[PDB]
């Protein structure tokens, strides 16, 4: 049975090291078996998971009143921080499955 | 700009047109190309974002790609709608700085021809008694979207106090423009009649005004 | 949904200093990045600024020279471009957007910089009569003259009125002063039953205009 991937914006973050950055993930759940994953692309072209709702303290997952949306935040950027980024919903159940988001991209400069 | 765009492109209705966008290894090489439709008299929006994703509203006619240091916006299915200004733009990881392209005006050539609807007024009742007369020439439905304006006072032709617009884009897709004469007041009631003389595509409509003719 | 809504722009002296404003609403303005762009009469697109949600990463065009200071204040959903040391070519649409990219846009504010002296417009109505008429339709207007700086802009009938109506691009006398016109088809039956207003804007000089437009008996 067909579901819709959640949605990762904005497209392009830029910010400065020391400053906070966050994405918004949202997903239309069609019931409450699932779990969001945030994740980063490695070098290795590879996900690594950074945080999930429900639940390395620099990335947060904040759950909003909605029922929608999650903010996603990077605390206390670095420069080696700038990358791909992305969100996944897992359904629980009735069949484990995980759709990717979109892949967005921070940019973190230096502090001049 | 240091992302360089055609200033210019064209197609006819229904064809597919390719806007191309050219930058280099710490732009386009690195980073996203984002597109943007600029409609005649309105802002920019976000037509494609991370090279090739549509936004909601935009339709599938519109896409985009990029390889290595160049990017390019491709337009199926060519509307008159289309006509805008269109630009790219991404992030410079060199400069830390976001740049614009230099923009690419597109024109959607071989619409269907329609020659213009011209209305002259003749200076208000108002403006008179405000010792000024301006007679205002408003062109418009025409497409394409060129015309010449000529005055004449009595066949005579009038070049002093002429101002003209260029002709821009009206709401149903075809072409408008105006034209003013000012004159004073007893230069207005000097001449038996005044006319607005426009040419399109070879071929003319006159409108006449006459100052003791109620107009 | 989203909204942005610039103000503060309008005529500014040679060397003087002018602060926009951008309302925002219908998004989570505190975490959102906000930019402002720029376009000269005729001429592309200008990246001027972006600042993150927090106000601690702000980025500028090398142009500019550090003459401008972009800020926001989340408490109150508002951006701020601070620009100082004015000279002609800054002369421009200043737009609002969100994000670094410009996901959604304001209409733009225009910004003139330029020593002439302010005035507004006098309006004049463009009168429909049988010499306008074209069978089922008529043609009326509003003249618009002798204002600076830009713009004006034109409704009729409070807004009510927006189908068939085309608003001509200023011309520059040799005065200094712009003029412009509004023009409006409409039934040529309502011509003795429907009144038509043309709704004059021109907020350089915090003036509007209500000009109604009676038809000729002619
Ligand atoms: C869609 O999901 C929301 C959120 O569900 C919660 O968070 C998920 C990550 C998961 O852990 C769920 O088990 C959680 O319940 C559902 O929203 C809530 O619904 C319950 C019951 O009505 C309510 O008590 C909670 O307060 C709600 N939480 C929030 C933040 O809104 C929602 O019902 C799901 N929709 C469907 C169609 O199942
Ligand atoms: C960057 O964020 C930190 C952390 O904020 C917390 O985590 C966020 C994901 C979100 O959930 C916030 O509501 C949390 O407060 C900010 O530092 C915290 O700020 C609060 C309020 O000023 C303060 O009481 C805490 O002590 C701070 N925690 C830490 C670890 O320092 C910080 O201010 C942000 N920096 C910005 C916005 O520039
Ligand atoms: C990320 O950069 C910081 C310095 O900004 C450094 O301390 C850290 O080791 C880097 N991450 C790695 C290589 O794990």
């Amino acid at each position: 049975r067909p579901w819709n991937p959640p949605t990762f914006s904005p497209a392009l973050l830029v910010v400065t090291e020391g400053d906070n950055a966050t994405f918004t993930c949202s997903f239309s759940n069609t019931s409450e078996s699932f779990v969001l994953n945030w994740y980063r692309m490695s070098p290795s072209n590879q996900t690594d998971k950074l945080a999930a709702f429900p639940e390395d303290c620099r990335f947060r997952v904040t759950q909003l009143p909605n029922g929608r949306d999650f903010h996603m935040s990077v605390v206390r950027a670095r420069r080696n921080d700038s990358g791909t980024y992305l969100c996944g919903a897992i359904s629980l159940a009735p069949k484990a499955q995980i759709k990717e988001s979109l892949r967005a991209e921070l940019r973190v400069t230096e502090r001049r | 700009s240091v992302l360089t765009q055609p200033p210019s492109a064209s197609g006819t209705p229904g064809q597919r047109v390719s806007i191309s966008c050219s930058g280099a290894s710490s732009n386009i090489g690195s980073q996203s190309v984002f597109w943007y439709q600029q409609l005649p008299g309105t802002a920019p929006k976000l037509l494609i974002y991370s090279n090739n994703q549509r936004p909601s509203g935009v339709p599938d006619r519109f896409s985009g790609s990029k390889s290595g240091t160049s990017a390019s916006l491709a337009i199926s299915g060519l509307r008159s709608e289309d006509e805008a200004d269109y630009y790219c733009a991404a992030w410079d990881d060199s400069l830390s700085i976001w740049v614009f392209g230099g923009g690419t005006k597109l024109t959607v050539l071989g619409q269907p021809k329609a020659a213009p609807s011209v209305t002259l007024f003749p200076p208000s009742s108002e403006e008179l008694q405000a010792n000024k007369a301006t007679l205002v020439c408003l062109i418009s439905d025409f497409y394409p979207g060129a015309v010449t304006v000529a005055w004449k006072a009595d066949s005579s032709p009038v070049k002093a106090g002429v101002e003209t617009t260029t002709p821009s884009k009206q709401s149903n897709n075809k072409y408008a423009a105006s034209s003013y004469l000012s004159l004073t007041p007893e230069q207005w009631k000097s001449h038996r009649s005044y006319s607005c003389q426009v040419t399109h595509e070879g071929s003319t409509v006159e409108k006449t005004v006459a100052p003791t003719e109620c107009s | 949904e989203v909204q942005l809504l610039e103000s503060g722009g309008g005529l500014v002296q040679p060397g003087g200093s002018l602060r926009l404003s951008c309302a925002a609403s219908g998004f989570t303005f505190s975490i959102n990045a906000m930019t402002w762009v720029r376009q000269a009469p005729g001429k592309g697109l200008e990246w001027v600024s972006t600042i993150s949600g927090s106000g601690f990463s702000t980025y500028y065009a090398d142009s500019l020279k550090g003459r401008f200071t972009i800020s926001r204040d989340n408490s109150k959903n508002t951006l701020y471009l601070q620009m100082n040391s004015l000279r002609a070519e800054d002369t421009a649409v200043y737009y609002c957007a969100k994000e670094v990219y410009g996901d959604y846009w304001g209409q733009g504010t225009l910004v003139t910089v330029s020593s002439a002296s302010t005035k507004g417009p006098s309006v004049f109505p463009l009168a429909p009569s049988s010499k306008s008429t074209s069978g089922g339709t008529a043609a009326l207007g509003c003249l618009v003259k002798d204002y600076f700086p830009e713009p004006v802009t034109v409704s009729w009938n409070s807004g009510a009125l927006t189908s068939g109506v085309h608003t001509f691009p200023a011309v520059l006398q040799s005065s200094g002063l712009y003029s412009l016109s509004s023009v409006v088809t409409v039934p040529s039956s309502s011509l003795g039953t429907q009144t038509y207003i043309c709704n004059v804007n021109h907020k350089p000089s915090n003036t509007k205009v209500d000009k109604r437009v009676e038809p000729k008996s002619c």
